[PDB]
RNA sequence: GCGAUAACGAACGAGACCUUAACCUACUAAAUAGUGCUGCUAGCAUUUGCUGGUAUAGUCACUUCUUAGAGGGACUAUCGAUUUCAAGUCGAUGGAAGUUUGAGGCAAUAACAGGUCUGUGAUGCCCUUAGACGUUCUGGGCCGCACGCGCGCUACACUGACGGAGCCAGCGAGUAUAAGCCUUGGCCGAGAGGUCUGGGAAAUCUUGUGAAACUCCGUCGUGCUGGGGAUAGAGCAUUGUAAUUGUUGCUCUUCAACGAGGAAUUCCUAGUAAGCGCAAGUCAUCAGCUUGCGUUGAUUACGUCCCUGCCCUUUGUACACACCG
């Protein structure tokens, strides 16, 4: 059960080295339920990256 | 339709290509579709070429590798370990060869066959590492599409190779088998049970 | 040019010149185990004994390896030339020889004790052990 | 006669003045020429290395020496080129006129 | 004289110069037809200026092409950009140039590099290093 | 150093291959030794024979790869 | 980065408080104005000062600009 | 140290 | 329309060539062909013993065919490779000169080529007559 | 640089500048560059065609390719986004070129007991100066081998080795009465090499430096195997007065460790890395070295301060010969 989100708006660089990016996802179906989370690879806006599990969001990494 | 007479004779077959371009004039890219909404855009299938070569400039800008064709940046990764840089001719050779065993073998569309084992091998959750400074302290983070595409086929080809050396198997049907299991999802291949772990992996880090 | 078949012909194991080779390699590179006998010498014998290279050992009758001990030991006979010899202007008869198995290592050290008689430079340098042609020491050649 | 005039010199601008001159009169005096042709430059090159002595980073100097050549070839008496010679003497270019 | 127009293509060193005359449809590299150029696994190259827009445009013109500088890679980029480039030059000279921009826009559309001489020459070398970039390794 | 593949062709390895091979969906140099248990310089004979006598058709010729299938 | 310098933003915007008139919104057309109007040395320096007066002229139909 | 010792 | 040395593929119609020599036989082969190698850089004589001398002398015809007056040091060059030195980096070494220039004097014995003014070896005006026709039984098939 | 502003307005450095590489069917010409026609001429099918040779008198035409001088060309140009709507940044389109267009050259104010008196007929002082520490001759050594370390070259194979065949660059250098340069072409020789003639003080000849990786067809068939080629024996040449402690090259034979490498650690973002060779320097002879050049030609970022080094601000100071205090 992967849920899949189209990114929206690219935030920032974050982690130690920054080679992790947090992103606003929007959710495919049920365009709500906007969630930010932190992606390794290079990201534009508007990608769809699809979610193991949807219910967590993400904040500043270490 | 008409078969057009030059004073240079051309063969009937490869002027059979006027009505489609097809690689190496057997393969079509009509029929080949990514059964993937996520990776559509950065596996590219669109603009059709003949061989695998096109000597383009896709380190410019950023994201200019996702335009080249999906072979192309296959035939690419082929090419390593020191004595095989640069030698792409010995690549579309291997390619070429490794797609027309796909094709006897399971009898499909051997283009097709490579976009569904590369969907197939990009692991979708990896485990960063958020050390602070030594301390292990690892945490589950997702994944772009682009990474997930451009890791598969390092991933596959990698595979590949390590099962050709010192064997008979020829790299382009060591490829081949690589190829078809990875595209069958069978946790036999190699980069099948490298995309398994990462993603095991970081369901053990949320 | 196409699969044939054969049975009980087939020697696993040949005995030439107090050697034991393996009948399944190729004519060719298996007379090479034969010390005396490289991959250039080994070629030439089996083309002027009219031997196909095709052939692994094991194929080969008695009269074909009869017929090629007798060239290897009899070269020049066999318009085998000498620059393409193993010991050739030899030091006491000055004739063109080429020596083989047991006898290659006999006269090689007959070679070395004539050099450490007369104690010249190389022949002692064999005696310690070391390199002989003036290679550097200082750093290689640190094993044993 | 098929008179040749070889021009060499380290700087082209005086090179090139004296080129032009003597086409120039080499065009109001009614003389088919042909010219000027210009030779590949040659470029000369020594790399030495920075150090007088052997300590430091390993840095060199790159000097240079460029020779340009150009050749005209006129068709006139020998007695007519040479005086046009001596108008056009620059110090850099040196010519020789060979038949 | 004859319908002629002469072009060239261009790779890294590789420079193929093409002859455009009116006539069968004969079409050589260096005397030879591009039916035999030995990189084979490239043959498709040079044959895609030609399948893209159809062979019947030869018909009324044969090339014959001379390359040379670069290698055998570096050849085939350059005659094919040669041929591809010939074309273009002919029409605009002796058809209308309404057909000209259709090939062109054709050309273009699939790889630029069939008209656009590719830009990339190699860098020179720097002291305190075997290449361009790679540098000597350092001991401390 | 447990290859140990046999080289030499005797009547029963000869026949039961002519009765293998057709039923094999993708045969090529490793492919016979591989599962023949011949050598690769007799599988490269056994395959130039065996197209020149029609049980196997030739997907593509080459000198470091030969790909070939059946002709059923 | 393309971040003109002093000796060319200077420059550029002495070019409008004393020949606005006469400039224009065209950076060819500029470019060659500005051979006859200020002793540029080098090519590459008369394009480089044309190429910003231009932009400030763009900038100025679309508001007043400060310095000028 | 050094000072040259002749032997003739 | 004609066929020329050129329209044929170098690779085929060598050992085609080849092929027609031997069986004709009047190519004078040197005694030698059993023994050497075909450079100093290599280092095992040609695998084809029976019939590598011709197959060299098709490559040499069809390669002066397509030139001017090419000497015996340029043929060396030609068919000269890498020579493995065995932990020095590897180098181009020339190919044995008694070898092509026996050749040259073969094949300029059998009629094919001549030694040309301003040096060099053209070939020769029945070599153009009799190759053109190898090509023509080259592409029948 | 925008901006904020007890500052205003400026200079060096940076940038500008210069060299090089990429564009110019727009100028200037080129028998030391190339081409089409034309003479003369060869081969193959006869359709008038396709490949060539010849051509410094065809006393032709032309400058696309080639060369180089005068210029032009790009300024982030136009349009979308974001931004204090500023400096700017990111995308597209056009374009030869849109990372300062790529790469370099030059490079401030001071400073280090950094290295060179073994580059100098550059030097002060000290030492020696006729049994010299001067200079020269002969011979040896700088290579010496239980060992530790650094720059590297070959490799551990089949994306490979051989064996044939295909066959493409760019940067350069080159001599006389010498003290001998680059060396084609012919003839000998298995090779290495020898010999006889000729061209070139050079866009002319070596030279299209017909380089190697590379490609094709075969043999090999997972085997310390045809991977690898140390070590060594015997023989043939080259340079040199002189090769022994093998200068180098060639032939046969001998065929070792090595089965991808611990802790650690280096270089690198596009024609770049990696391979692959070639030229120049040293050079009577010797390149596993440098300086360049081109051939084949990628993976992955285009981000950060986690490590490492440097720069700035604040701060403490009993330091100022400045913490080696
Ligand atoms: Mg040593
Ligand atoms: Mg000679
Ligand atoms: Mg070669
Ligand atoms: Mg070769
Ligand atoms: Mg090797
Ligand atoms: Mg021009
Ligand atoms: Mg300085
Ligand atoms: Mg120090
Ligand atoms: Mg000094
Ligand atoms: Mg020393
Ligand atoms: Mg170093
Ligand atoms: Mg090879
Ligand atoms: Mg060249
Ligand atoms: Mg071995
Ligand atoms: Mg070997
Ligand atoms: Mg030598
Ligand atoms: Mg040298
Ligand atoms: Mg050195
Ligand atoms: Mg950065
Ligand atoms: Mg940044
Ligand atoms: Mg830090
Ligand atoms: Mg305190
Ligand atoms: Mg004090």
């Amino acid at each position: 059960p992967v849920t899949l989100a189209k990114v929206i708006k690219v935030l920032g660089r974050t982690g130690s080295r920054g080679g992790v990016t947090q992103v606003r996802v929007e959710f495919l179906e049920d365009a709500s339920r906007t969630i930010v989370r932190n992606v390794k690879g290079p990201v534009r806006e508007n990608d769809i990256l699809c979610l193991m599990e949807s219910e967590r969001e993400a904040r500043r990494l270490r | 339709l008409q078969v057009v007479e030059l004073a240079t004779t051309i063969p009937l077959d490869v002027q059979e290509a006027q009505r489609e371009v097809k690689l190496f004039n057997k393969w079509s890219f009509e029929d080949v579709e990514v059964k993937d909404v996520s990776l559509v855009d950065y596996i590219q299938i669109r603009n059709p070429v003949f061989v695998s070569h096109t000597a383009g400039k896709y380190a410019s800008k950023r994201f200019r590798k996702a335009q080249c064709p999906i072979v192309e940046r296959l035939t690419n990764s082929l090419m390593m370990n020191g004595r095989n840089n640069g030698k792409k001719l010995k690549a579309v050779r291997i390619v070429k060869h490794a797609l027309e065993i796909i094709h006897v073998l399971t009898e499909q569309n051997p283009i097709q066959v490579v976009v569904d084992a590369i969907v197939n091998s990009g692991a979708r959750e990896d485990s960063t590492r958020i050390g602070s400074s030594g301390t292990v302290r690892r945490q589950a983070v997702d994944v772009s599409p682009l990474r997930r595409v451009n890791q598969a086929i390092a991933l596959l080809t990698i595979g590949a190779r390590e099962a050709s050396f010192r064997n008979i198997k020829t790299i382009a049907e060591c490829l081949a088998e690589e190829l078809i299991n990875a595209a069958k999802g069978s946790s036999t291949s190699y980069a099948i049970k490298k995309k398994d772990e990462l993603e095991r992996v970081a369901k053990s880090n949320r | 040019p196409l699969v044939v078949q054969e049975q009980g012909s087939f020697q696993h194991i040949l005995r030439l010149l107090n050697t034991n080779i393996d009948g399944r390699i190729k004519i060719m590179y298996a007379l090479t185990k034969i010390r005396g006998v490289g991959r250039r010498y080994a070629n030439l014998v089996c083309k002027k004994a009219d031997v196909e290279l095709t052939k692994r050992a094991g194929e080969l009758t008695q009269e074909e390896l009869e017929r090629i001990v007798t060239i290897m030991q009899n070269p020049t006979n066999y318009k085998i030339p000498a620059w393409f010899l193993n010991r050739q202007k030899d030091q006491v008869d000055g004739k063109d020889y080429h020596v083989l198995a047991n006898n290659l290592e006999s006269k090689l050290r007959d070679d070395l004790e004539r050099l450490k008689k007369i104690r010249s430079h190389r022949g002692i340098r064999h005696f310690w052990g070391l390199k002989v042609r003036g290679q550097h020491t200082k750093t290689t050649s640190r094993g044993r | 006669h098929k008179i040749r005039i070889t021009l060499t010199s380290t700087k082209v601008k005086q090179l090139e003045n004296v080129s032009a001159n003597i086409i120039r009169n080499a065009a109001q005096y009614n003389i088919v020429k042909k010219g000027p042709v210009r030779m590949p430059t040659k470029v000369l090159k020594i790399t030495t290395r920075k150090t007088p002595n052997g300590e430091g980073s390993k840095t060199w100097d790159a000097y240079e020496m460029r020779i340009h050549k150009r050749v005209i070839d006129l068709q006139a008496p020998a007695s007519t080129v040479k005086r046009i010679t001596q108008i056009t003497i620059e110090p850099g270019v040196d010519v020789e006129v060979t038949i | 004289s004859t319908q002629s127009v002469q072009t060239f293509g261009k790779k890294k060193t590789a420079t193929a110069v093409a002859h455009v005359k009116a006539g069968k449809g004969l079409i050589k590299i260096n005397g030879s037809p591009i039916t035999l150029v030995q990189p084979e696994i490239l043959r498709f190259k040079v044959y895609e200026p030609l399948t893209l827009v159809g062979l019947d445009k030869f018909q009324g013109i044969d090339i014959r092409v001379k390359v040379t500088g670069g290698g055998h890679v570096s050849q085939v980029y350059a005659i094919r950009q040669a041929i591809a480039k010939g074309l273009v030059a002919y029409h605009q000279k002796y058809v209308d140039e309404a057909s000209k921009n259709e090939l062109k826009k054709i050309f273009a559309s699939y790889d630029k590099t069939l008209l656009v001489a590719d830009s990339r020459r190699m860098e020179p070398k720097k002291f305190g290093g075997r290449g361009a970039r790679a540098r000597f390794q350092k001991s401390y | 150093d447990k290859a140990q593949h046999i080289v030499i062709l005797d009547q029963e390895k000869y026949d039961r291959i002519l009765k293998d091979v057709p039923t094999y969906k993708y045969v090529s140099v490793s492919v016979l030794v591989d599962r023949l248990k011949i050598g690769g310089s007799l599988a490269r004979v056994a395959l130039r024979q065996l197209e020149e006598d029609g049980i196997i058709t030739p997907v593509l010729k080459h000198s470091k790869q030969a790909i070939y299938t059946r002709a059923q | 980065g393309r971040v003109r310098t002093k000796t060319v933003k200077r420059a550029s915007k002495v070019l409008i408080e004393r020949f606005y008139p006469k400039l224009t919104l065209d950076f060819e057309t500029n470019k060659r104005l500005t051979s006859e109007i200020a002793v540029i040395q080098s090519k590459r320096l008369r394009n480089k000062i044309a190429g910003y007066t231009t932009h400030l002229m763009k900038r100025i139909q679309k508001g007043p600009v400060r310095g000028i | 140290r050094k000072k040259k010792v002749y032997t003739t | 329309p004609g066929v020329s040395v050129r329209d044929v593929p170098a690779q085929d119609f060598i050992n085609a060539y080849a092929q027609f020599l031997q069986r004709q036989g009047k190519l004078e082969v040197p005694g030698y062909v059993d023994i050497v190698k075909t450079s100093a850089g290599n280092d095992l004589p040609p695998q084809e013993a029976e019939t590598w001398f011709y197959k060299r002398a098709a490559s040499i015809a069809r390669h002066i065919y397509l030139r001017k007056q090419v000497g015996v040091g340029a043929l060396n060059k030609l068919y000269g490779g890498a020579k493995n030195r065995g932990f020095r980096p590897h180098k181009h070494v020339d190919a044995s000169g008694s070898i092509n220039r026996k050749c040259v004097q073969a094949l300029q014995k059998i009629g094919v080529l001549e030694i040309s003014p301003k040096g060099g070896r053209r070939i020769s005006e029945n070599g153009q007559r009799d190759l053109d026709r190898i090509a023509a039984q080259t592409l029948e098939e």
